[PDB]
RNA sequence: CAACGCGAAGAACCUUACCAGGUCUUGACAUCCUCUGACAAUCCUAGAGAUAGGACGUCCCCUUCGGGGGCAGAGUGACAGGUGGUGCAUGGUUGUCGUCAGCUCGUGUCGUGAGAUGUUGGGUUAAGUCCCGCAACGAGCGCAACCCUUGAUCUUAGUUGCCAGCAUUCAGUUGGGCACUCUAAGGUGACUGCCGGUGACAAACCGGAGGAAGGUGGGGAUGACGUCAAAUCAUCAUGCCCCUUAUGACCUGGGCUACACACGUGCUACAAUGGACAGAACAAAGGGCAGCGAAACCGCGAGGUUAAGCCAAUCCCACAAAUCUGUUCUCAGUUCGGAUCGCAGUCUGCAACUCGACUGCGUGAAGCUGGAAUCGCUAGUAAUCGCGGAUCAGCAUGCCGCG
RNA sequence: AGGAAGAC
């Protein structure tokens, strides 16, 4: 009884896969194995946090970029992580991997990092109002054509869960060529568990 | 010798097609144009809920397309030419 | 069982078979529904799991094509 | 208790008539696709994701 | 050697018609045991003879694809094309007076959730 | 909201007789056709070496013998549930004949469809009728509850 | 309404949670302490389950001879597990009103205030869609368009299609060629684009023309703010409850399929707009390698045999029925209708009794179009006729899709 | 100026 997931709707018509290849006959166990990459990718560089990986099969050998936007407190020496990822990944799937990274200019349009920027708030204990506006003015400081932000759950009273909603600029999610940067977030509080969705309107596509 | 190439993505098998088209080209390999072959389709329906309401169902589409080429002559060192020619990782090809 | 003979659970198949061929003894305990009866097992007596206790049952000479199963129904109405 | 029979599910069981499918990526017989061995939920919502590249919304 | 192209209900039809003595003939079998249900008999007697064209030109049909009175509008359509095409004359007198509709008439999606694409299944309170 | 009607015209202007082709070519469709439509042919020919004259005219009195001029509706006024009869558009008066023609055909049971067929023409022929007699019962519902406009 | 061919796109045993029986305590499921550093399989006794002992029967790699690479096991506590209760403790999804056209904000006016205005009024639209007055001027989510598919054509692209134009044969397979259907990229295209009449000349409405379609061409996807404390603790997760020598575990058999009844949804009919038999037919869209399985042979039948071809526009499913011509039945509980019942089988599977499907027989039941009421349906729509597909070893009248 | 119709 809500809308269509738009990231859901627009890839394969206007938003290009975050996988780019084929498996024939093998396709089942190609996803289970690289559903199990992002899982590790996802809980061992949450600190790092990642907004997407991109995988790619090159005849037996796997490629992985992974889009983080900081090389920061990343890289570490500048190798560091490059070993202790690819021995990790060639002793868990037996493969040959590649790894490659990516950063995001202009950092804060990028929807799953804005979403994972509430959850961190929302664990920081800071107030979840003071989270939307923070959050709202620091995406318009960046710039931006439209941000809509959603937070349910019990959101500090016990007795009644409600969800809040705070926008700002246009987002029609009715409009194919609109590019919406949509995510979902989960954050573990000691009132409860509360649930985040961010959905961003960069720009437009011709 | 014919070679196929079958994938879901027919933007990149288009541009992949005039690439292979102007390698074997410019290699003088008495060219044929790709063939475009009739896609195989696979139509899933999925539960739109939960628990309930079986009447909710949405539809998931998956298309896959092949194309052919096909070279008359010989030539064998630019067959091994374009055997050792770099491809990209959703071109999917098949000899 | 429909071509190639009655599919039957062969260990207590030669334990009955090595009682018979002996002497006649006491009631054969089985939790087995699974078994045809043999026309080579007449006059025997059969404590079938019927799902709460092991009923017992003797065989008569009429046992000519049918299972073992029947003896035990599992459900009791009125 | 579901993993008790999740280990029913990677064990090899006794008679190979007794094996049955399960997708194990989540935690549901009932439904499970066999060419991905993903159930409806789990399946739509890594979809709506964005992986198995050869799905997408359908219309004709 | 005028040549005619009909689509109508899943299936195609192509026309071939020569100057002959006025033959007329679908796939080298005749009217007698080839051609039932008579719709199809006033199909192929229709615009020869609404037209002073007649006995002039002897057409070979080419079939694939569909039913019967999908096919007999696909007749409609390829020998419609072919009168264009040779005679473009009265062309605009056969505008006006309709037949070159080529109507979308097919067979519906079937909606889930519904019977027949209109059907909802059936309903009570 | 409001009416909208279409065109569309199967037969051809000029050189076409309406009642014969209508009798060789039109409005019956749908299977069971062919060898339906030879016994229904030589019904109308032993009904019209049957009959003393040329029998299409006998054919056309008994469509207008069947043909209604008046029906009446149900309308709701007071608490009795009153009934207003109406002048009827002409289509409906052709629809109206050919239903009740077809439905008291195949609804009164004889042996065969054809030589049933031929019973209620040559039944509506005659001014005794069954579903002719239904044509002014309707009349006689109408011109007995017309008092009412 | 918005539960009742619903979660289930498939219960013989696992699925399975529920019941009975016999069995377990760091348990198969995650990590630390210490050894052996590689573990197991084959046949018995019970075996149905753990267990207990037996025949080869705890068997890798780096190795400055120290030790490590986590797979296998062994003893230990921190432990792990809960398809157990709480949807009124929750996120995450979904239906509903409803494809209904509405729901609000910024600034500013009016009001002591709640509030109002914009968003009302006139003309049209499917629409809060457009336009003209107006203390309003604007903006946002919605509507419409952009997206996909079906509707005609140009260029390029002709095999695993097309046989037009040709020579060839019962297999028109072939030697030769892309113009057509066909598969498909770029498009061409329909957008109020012209005439007349209304409409204050505006927006719009009606009738006309090349056109494949004229007034969003047909359909899909798309479902606003919210309501129903609507549904789900059955994927995951702090909140309490019992356990951890047990609501947690192992397996065998049973039950989920019972039955005096009442209901929801469907199938098959009650028939001569037919039944039976015989002959000629027209061919959409999907699936195929622990597979799809052609030909031929055997079989009063489902099927069996060795098995050519196919990793697929070639091979198989794929033998489409309703349709069209002949004989019969002549109005009947019948040559209708096929359900229950006995016999004998085929296939799958360790196993078809509880509880699979299908076939050959024989038996032939109620039923002669159904009261109160009640359901769906507007340019292939109802109705019929089939055809695939999905879960799956096997099981359609269920569901999805196609003609 | 054109029917009597209860309760939650």
């Amino acid at each position: 009884g809500q809308k269509v997931n738009p990231v859901g709707l627009r890839i394969g018509v206007i938003r290009d896969w975050e996988s780019k290849w084929y498996a024939g006959k093998d396709y089942a166990d190609f996803l289970h194995e690289d559903l199990k990459i992002r899982e590790y990718i996802s809980k061992r560089l949450s600190d790092a946090s990642v907004s997407k990986v991109e995988i790619e099969r090159a005849a037996n050998r796997v490629n992985i970029t992974i889009h983080t936007a900081k090389p920061g407190m990343v890289i570490g020496k500048g190798g560091s992580e490059v070993e202790a990822l690819r021995k990790a990944l060639n002793s868990l799937t037996g493969k040959r991997v590649h790894i490659n990274i990516l950063e995001i200019k202009r950092a804060d349009l990028d929807a799953q990092l804005v979403a994972d920027n509430i959850a961190r708030q929302l664990e920081n204990r800071v107030s979840f109002r003071r989270a939307q506006k923070q959050q709202i003015q620091r995406t318009m400081r960046a710039g931006a054509q439209g941000v809509k932000t959603m937070v349910s759950g019990r959101l500090g009273g016990a007795d009644i869960a409600r969800s809040e909603y705070y926008s700002e600029g246009t987002v029609p999610l009715h409009t194919l060529r609109a590019d919406i940067d949509y995510a979902t977030s989960e954050a573990d509080t000691t009132y409860g568990k509360l649930g985040v969705k961010v959905w961003i309107y960069r720009g437009e596509v011709l | 010798i014919r070679i196929r190439l079958k994938a879901y993505d027919h933007r990149i098998l288009d541009q992949s097609a005039e690439k292979i088209v102007e390698t074997a080209k410019r290699s003088g390999a008495s060219v044929s144009g790709p063939i475009p072959l009739p896609t195989e389709k696979s139509v899933y329906t999925i539960l739109r809920a939960v628990h309930k309401y079986k009447d909710s169902r949405e539809q998931f589409e998956m298309r896959t397309h092949k194309r052919l080429i096909d070279i008359v002559n010989p030539t064998p060192q630019t067959v091994d030419a374009l055997m050792r020619l770099d491809l990209p990782s959703g071109v999917d090809i098949e000899i | 069982s429909l071509k190639k003979g009655p599919f039957v659970d062969g260990h207590l198949m030669t334990k009955i078979e090595k009682l018979n061929e002996t002497d006649k003894k006491q009631v054969v305990k089985t939790w087995s529904r699974r078994s045809t009866i043999f026309p080579q097992f007449i006059g025997h007596t059969i404590a079938v799991y019927d799902g709460r206790k092991h009923v017992p049952v003797f065989i008569s000479e009429d046992m000519v094509g049918h299972k073992l199963g029947e003896f035990a129904p599992t459900r009791t109405y009125k | 208790a579901k993993k008790s029979m999740i280990a029913k599910q990677q064990r090899t069981p006794k008679f190979k008539v007794q094996e049955y499918t399960r997708c194990e990526r989540c935690g549901r017989p009932h439904s499970v696709i066999r060419k991905f061995k993903l159930c409806r939920i789990c399946f739509r919502e890594l979809a709506y994701k964005g992986q198995i590249p050869g799905v997408k919304k359908a219309s004709w | 050697q005028y040549y005619g192209t009909g689509r109508r209900k899943s299936s195609v039809a192509r026309v071939r018609l020569v100057p002959g003595e006025g033959r007329i003939v679908v796939n080298n079998r005749e009217i007698s045991e080839h051609i039932p249900s008579a719709a199809l008999i006033e199909d192929i007697k229709q615009p020869l003879t609404l037209t002073e064209t007649a006995g002039t030109y002897d057409v070979l049909v080419n079939v694939h694809g569909g039913g019967l009175s999908g096919q007999a509008g696909a007749i409609r359509h390829g020998i419609a094309r072919a009168l264009l095409e040779a005679d473009p004359e009265y062309r605009t007198t056969l505008k006006r007076a309709g037949l070159l509709t080529r109507d979308a008439r097919m067979k519906e999606r079937k909606k889930y959730g519904l019977k027949g694409a209109r059907r909802a299944p059936q309903f009570s309170k | 909201k409001g009416p909208v009607a279409k065109r569309d015209v199967l037969p051809d202007p000029i050189y076409n007789s309406k009642l014969v082709s209508r009798l060789i070519n039109k409005m019956m469709i749908d299977g069971k056709k062919g060898k339906s439509q030879t016994i229904l042919y030589k019904s109308f020919d032993i009904i019209k070496e049957r009959t003393g004259n040329d029998a299409m005219e006998v054919f056309e009195q008994a469509l207008k013998n069947i043909m209604p001029v008046l029906e009446v509706k149900a309308r709701r006024v007071g608490g009795a549930n009153y009934q207003v009869p109406v002048e009827v558009r002409p289509e409906r008066r052709t629809t109206l004949g050919l239903r009740w023609l077809v439905n008291y055909a195949r609804l009164r049971g004889e042996k065969t469809m054809e030589e049933r067929l031929a019973n209620e023409i040559l039944d509506a022929a005659n001014n005794t009728g069954a579903a002719v007699k239904k044509r002014e019962d309707t009349h006689k519902m109408a011109e007995a509850n017309k008092a009412f406009a």
